[PDB]
């Protein structure tokens, strides 16, 4: 199975320096060559760089010639990025993938990508609230409940329910961001009225940039 | 360098439906071009390679082509799970560019949203901010009109949206609305409403609650 | 690995650099390391670093 | 500026698409009626009829 | 439309 494990990706502030990591397995990175591509709001897919592990030729995009470099290392068959004089736009999700892989003239794996937030704004571990199923939260036999993950930076924050087992009917909101420029989002589930008071349900949310992990119990209110 | 350009940016089609896609180079670029797919959370996946090619695994239902400049994606019976971004990618020279993607959507019948309040938690009073959340569950299309009252009060500026991408097991939207005060002034008034306007709604619909009721 | 006359000279520019702090001055000399081919690049964008932290 | 061209795709045989083109106006417009002529080879003739002073298309396909 | 990181996802207007 191929596969391609980037690492390294966070908060950095503009100026600063950032290396990223991407692990190969399954196939060796002497037979392909190596891409790093970007994703971003402001310019959507941009190719970044490549490498050609065994004769080491590189290519680079206009916009980070100088400012980033990347590098194979094939005893550990893994590629990086060196991110040095970072801008507001190079904030993105950096993916790499190989080409020429079997002969296929195409990018035809990718990673599961990393997020680099280029942001002079600090950590912050959110709070995470209870929406506590309810009379106004039920309807037909059902009923909706959930967690607030409010005031968090940078992204992302993970959210999952009963450690994962529980994912039909679950609807986990996109990240809005506040004016405070701070992130919130809530996760929410549909589930039997009648399960309510027998069956537990927690809300496990992870937000790796502050070391925050919470698994909050969400049951009715006591009136 | 060489530039795609891709078109439509959105198409929306029924389940069973034969889609087209297009993108377009700014120069010859022979058959070097490659589409990928972008689901809900997921990196971008090959479908097609070298214009016409498909890859392994990827349904037949998928197909490239070229004329000229002109490039091609066509999904010959479109299934609920195609719902996802499309991109084009040239490889013919160096920089590599990408289309801008075009976003396929699927079409199905109205459906009215399940309506449901939540006040601001025990645990969030504690602390000085009130976020209340009105939710709108599985809906369809995706146009809805979410207006908060407080106290019979229309509010403004003071809340915020944030909308699901389409539902893999029956195409529909989900869509919470927070409106944020500060405790005082959530404890200072009385009646929180949501009022919701909806396609497959004869009428909006407002749920609602005191502060304080059980 | 060992480097030519050239590449040395580039790693004395960077290590001097007045303005730069150390995750910066290391973050350029790790991308002389990464890329020989890129040294005059490289060089470049931290004389430009530098100079804006004057 | 930036515009929206709305176009409803109404094939011969019932089916309705929906589809949208973003740039100028006259991005926009050139753009549509490319996708026209396009589909225009596999559905049969288009006829296209314009409202809201362009910016929404009905285009029609033959068959 | 624009890409957001949290769906990555295209967003239309
Ligand atoms: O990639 C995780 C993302 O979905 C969350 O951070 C919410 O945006």
């Amino acid at each position: 199975e191929v596969q391609l494990v980037e690492s390294g990706g966070g908060l950095v502030q503009p100026g600063g320096s950032l290396r990223l990591s991407c692990a190969a397995s399954g196939f060796n990175i002497k037979d392909t060559y190596i891409h790093w591509v970007r994703q971003s709001p402001g310019k959507g897919l941009e190719w970044v760089a490549r490498i050609y592990p065994t004769n080491g030729y590189t290519r680079y995009a206009d916009s980070v010639k100088g400012r980033f470099t990347i590098s194979a290392d094939t005893s550990k068959n893994t590629a990086y990025l060196q991110m040095n004089s970072l801008r507001a736009e190079d904030t993105a999700i950096y993916y790499c993938s190989r080409w020429g892989g079997d002969g296929f003239y195409a990018m035809d794996y990718w990673g599961q990508g990393t997020l680099v937030t280029v942001s002079s704004a600090s950590t912050k571990g959110p709070s995470v609230f209870p929406l506590a199923p309810s009379s106004k939260s039920t309807s037909g036999g059902t009923a909706a409940l959930g967690c607030l993950v409010k005031d968090y930076f940078p992204e992302p924050v993970t959210v999952s329910w009963n450690s994962g087992a529980l994912t039909s009917g679950v609807h986990t909101f996109p990240a809005v961001l506040q004016s405070s420029g701070l992130y919130s989002l809530s996760s929410v589930v549909t589930v039997p009225s009648s399960s309510l008071g027998t069956q537990t349900y927690i809300c496990n949310v992870n937000h790796k940039p502050s070391n925050t992990k919470v698994d909050k119990k969400v049951e009715p209110k006591s009136c | 360098d060489i530039q795609m350009t891709q078109s439509p940016i959105l198409l929306s089609a029924s389940v069973g439906d034969r889609v087209t896609i297009t993108c377009r180079a700014s120069q010859d670029v022979n058959t070097a071009v490659a589409w990928y797919q972008q689901r809900t959370n997921g990196s971008p996946r090959l479908l097609i390679y070298s214009a016409s090619f498909l890859y392994s695994g990827v349904p037949s239902r998928f197909s490239g082509s070229r004329s000229g400049t002109d490039f091609t994606l066509t999904i010959s019976s479109l299934q609920p799970e195609d719902e996802a971004d499309y991109y084009c990618q040239q490889h013919y020279t160096t920089p590599p560019t990408f289309g801008a993607g075009t976003k396929v959507e699927i079409k199905r019948t109205v459906a009215a949203p399940s309506v449901f309040i939540f006040p601001p938690s025990d645990e969030q009073l504690k602390s000085g901010t009130a976020s209340v959340v009105c939710l709108l569950n599985n809906f369809y299309p995706r146009e809805a009109k979410v207006q908060w009252k407080v106290d019979n009060a229309l509010q403004s500026g003071n809340s915020q949206e944030s909308v699901t991408e389409q539902d893999s097991k029956d195409s529909t939207y989900s869509l919470s609305s927070t409106l944020t005060l500060s405790k005082a002034d959530y404890e200072k008034h009385k009646v929180y409403a949501c009022e919701v306007t909806h396609q497959g709604l004869s009428s909006p619909v407002t749920k609602s609650f005191n502060r304080g009721e059980c | 690995g060992s480097y030519n006359k050239d590449q040395q000279s580039a790693f004395y520019e960077i290590l001097n650099m007045p303005n730069l702090n150390e995750a910066q001055r290391n973050g350029f000399i790790q991308s002389l390391k990464d890329d020989p081919s890129q040294s005059t690049n490289v060089l470049g964008e931290a004389k430009k670093l530098n100079e804006s932290q004057a | 500026s930036e515009v929206t061209i709305k176009v409803n795709l109404i094939f011969a045989d019932g089916k309705i698409q929906t589809a949208e083109f973003k740039g100028t106006f006259e991005e926009a417009t050139a753009e549509a009626y490319r996708y026209a002529a396009l589909l225009a080879k596999v559905n049969g003739e288009y006829t296209a009829d314009l409202e809201d002073g362009g910016n929404h298309m009905n285009i029609k396909f033959a068959g | 439309c624009q890409f957001d990181f949290s769906t990555x996802r295209l967003r239309c207007g």
